[PDB]
């Protein structure tokens, strides 16, 4: 039928009493602008995998979103990313786990897909082919956020 | 967790997610995210679907791509898929959260069993919707 | 890449799988045996299915589960799901191997699209049998 | 009706490229771990007991590639993966990408009962397993001669 994307930012325990509306209407604006973005692509004939890659990237440099920039912490304070892509039409797939120098990890996932015979690839294995295929290293400090900091200091205190 | 499924005008489905996994986790802990038919799943012939929750149950379960077996296999439609994934048999192993899905046909879905989902969707053309809670 | 399938007395199905991967395998590849519903899946309900091969297209069209899935909602028999899984599905990916499957009535299948699968199986209380070649 | 399969790998396995003695090695072992896991099953031992088991001898023995007799990768190192599932919870646990654990299923297993996870990979996954009393291995205790000379093989072609 008719071409469409849906994106999320996550499930999970979101209250109105726990939130604010300036805290709302800054995650409605950047949902809108992502999904917007997508739409525009599928309107102007672009790929359904291209657009996936492009929301999943939008999604990974917003910082409101545990995804890239804006990750949460682990018990050590390090970031661990992880990501998938699917190809419904040659159901190609490639997948990155456990990634902390890679700013978009979807896109080293796609790297994996298209550029690799496989379907998977972990840690530093993962990271020297996708610097082979000419991704940069980026400190994995780039990911951290002072309120995900604070969730992690708070995790810990409970 | 986030993540993204689409249908294009030639009629070919695609699903991306992407994560940090969960404050304060165990490092070398993998979720559902990474996985192919646990929390991304894309086949012209059904659904492509992108799941978000507490990660385990959805590999269990393999909830991505059991919703495109239902659908394939079972004949369920893409709400019934959804229904029996996300708010019976999820919750039945102690899982919870939601993950979107569009199947071949066009159909939409934003299925979720927690308090909330970020999320929006829109056809090619038209306004779209956004949401945090439910409705 | 090993494996097990069980049917224990009280009628509980379990599955295991492992391996060392690929000779000469690029670091940090992944293939299918660690992956639920790929290389090794277990329910009371339909199958236990351990498999092996190129890796990639058991990932591709989640093998084991596939099984698992065409038996619970296609009502396939654990032959006709081995057949579509090992015979068609995964060599149309360009893939090859073979998983071992034993469903909940304790039917038991260990299908192959390769030249040879050590393989062995056996029923509480009678004589094993074991294989290599077709 | 209790019962038991268990495989030691597909490919291409041809009698022109194999001795006797080799394929009457590999019969012997495949026919010592089925029965063991016959007469386990005929005894009463759990479907979950019994797969674990199979597998962490199938790891022991060198002739498959599974611990012990683990083939090489690109870089003359042993990257090793697991997984075990529990039909009658769907419990599952799965390691991927260690090198430093003996037997990779009994560490799949203790993700499953020890922890509330499913997956473990790599560095992470080995200090999790020492953290609940794993033993550390030399990462050369899986070499052999015969995986050895296959990756120099593959190097040749
Ligand atoms: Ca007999
Ligand atoms: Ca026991
Ligand atoms: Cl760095
Ligand atoms: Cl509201
Ligand atoms: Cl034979
Ligand atoms: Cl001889
Ligand atoms: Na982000
Ligand atoms: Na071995």
């Amino acid at each position: 039928g008719k071409a469409v994307i849906a994106i999320h930012g996550g499930a999970g325990a979101i209250s109105r009493a726990q939130m604010s509306l300036q805290q709302e209407l800054r995650y409605i604006e950047a949902l809108s602008a992502i999904v917007e973005t997508g739409q525009k692509m599928l309107e102007a004939g672009e790929s359904a995998l291209d657009v996936v890659t492009e929301a999943v990237r939008l999604l990974e440099e917003c910082p409101l979103f545990n995804a890239g920039i804006g990750a949460v912490f682990t018990r050590d304070e390090t970031h661990e990313l992880d990501a998938c892509v699917m190809d419904g039409n040659t159901l190609k797939a490639g997948a990155v786990a456990g990634v902390s120098h890679l700013r978009n990890p979807v896109l080293a996932a796609r790297l994996v897909m298209e550029q690799s015979p496989h379907v998977m690839m972990i840690g530093e294995g993962a990271e020297n082919f996708a610097f082979a295929r000419g991704m940069e290293r980026v400190s994995p400090e780039i990911f951290s956020t002072s309120l995900r900091y604070e969730q992690l200091l708070a995790a810990r205190k409970e | 967790t986030v993540g993204a499924v689409a249908l294009d005008l030639d009629g070919n489905l695609a699903a991306a997610t992407s994560t940090g996994g969960w404050t304060n986790k165990l490092p070398g802990r993998v979720g559902d995210s990474p996985l192919v038919g646990a929390g991304c799943y894309a086949n012209n012939a059904s659904v492509a679907v992108s799941c978000t929750g507490t990660g385990e149950v959805f590999i269990r379960a393999l909830a991505a791509y059991d919703i495109a077996a239902l659908m394939d296999y079972g004949g369920l439609s893409l709400a019934e898929a959804c229904e029996r994934v996300v708010m019976e048999k999820l919750p039945a192993l102690g899982g919870s959260g939601g993950l979107i899905a569009i199947d071949h046909e066009g159909n939409v879905a934003l299925p979720f069993n927690t308090e909330g989902m970020y999320r929006a969707w829109g056809y090619a053309g038209d306004t779209p919707t956004t949401g945090i809670y439910r409705e």
